[PDB]
């Protein structure tokens, strides 16, 4: 029977031969996951004098 | 494209009655095991031929199973260059313009 078997693990399907394997074996989302900044508290508190 | 690495790959799938395809689905006549997976492959011996036909019976059943196979190539990309350098006197004092 024609199997999927695990190409990943080192089992490769029926239909590939010696030669071949699978391309795609996994999915890729392209969103990636990203830190915010931090919080400031002493700095709203200076005020500015020009030089 | 850009962004997808320095290689290209392709698939061939190769007929059914080819000696490179190599599999363990076969069946024979008999409903036995065998190991070929393919008819006769590449053979013009008719004595290979008569051996190894699909015959069936009035009953049918589990006989004469066949598989396939595919095959993978690739190739790749690499890079090249070579330069040279020169000086303002040896373009000012040289005897022959246009040496660029």
């Amino acid at each position: 029977m024609l199997n999927y078997n695990a190409p990943t693990d080192g089992q490769k399907s029926s239909i590939d031969g010696a030669n071949s394997d699978q391309m795609q074996t996994f999915f890729w989302l392209k969103k990636a996951i990203i830190t915010a900044r931090k919080e400031q508290y002493f700095m709203p508190l200076a005020s500015v004098t020009n030089m | 494209p850009k962004h997808y690495g320095k290689t290209i790959k392709v698939y061939e799938y190769v007929p059914l009655l080819d000696d490179r395809n190599i599999n363990d689905q076969g069946i024979d006549a008999s409903g036995a095991t065998i190991v070929n997976g393919n008819l006769y492959g590449s053979s013009k011996d008719i004595g290979n031929i008569t051996s190894k036909l699909p015959l069936l019976t009035e009953n049918g059943g589990r006989v004469n199973r066949v598989g396939f196979t595919r095959i993978a190539r690739e190739g790749s990309i690499h890079k090249f260059g070579f330069f040279y350098e020169f000086t303002q006197e040896s373009i000012d004092f040289d005897s022959d313009d246009g040496l660029m």
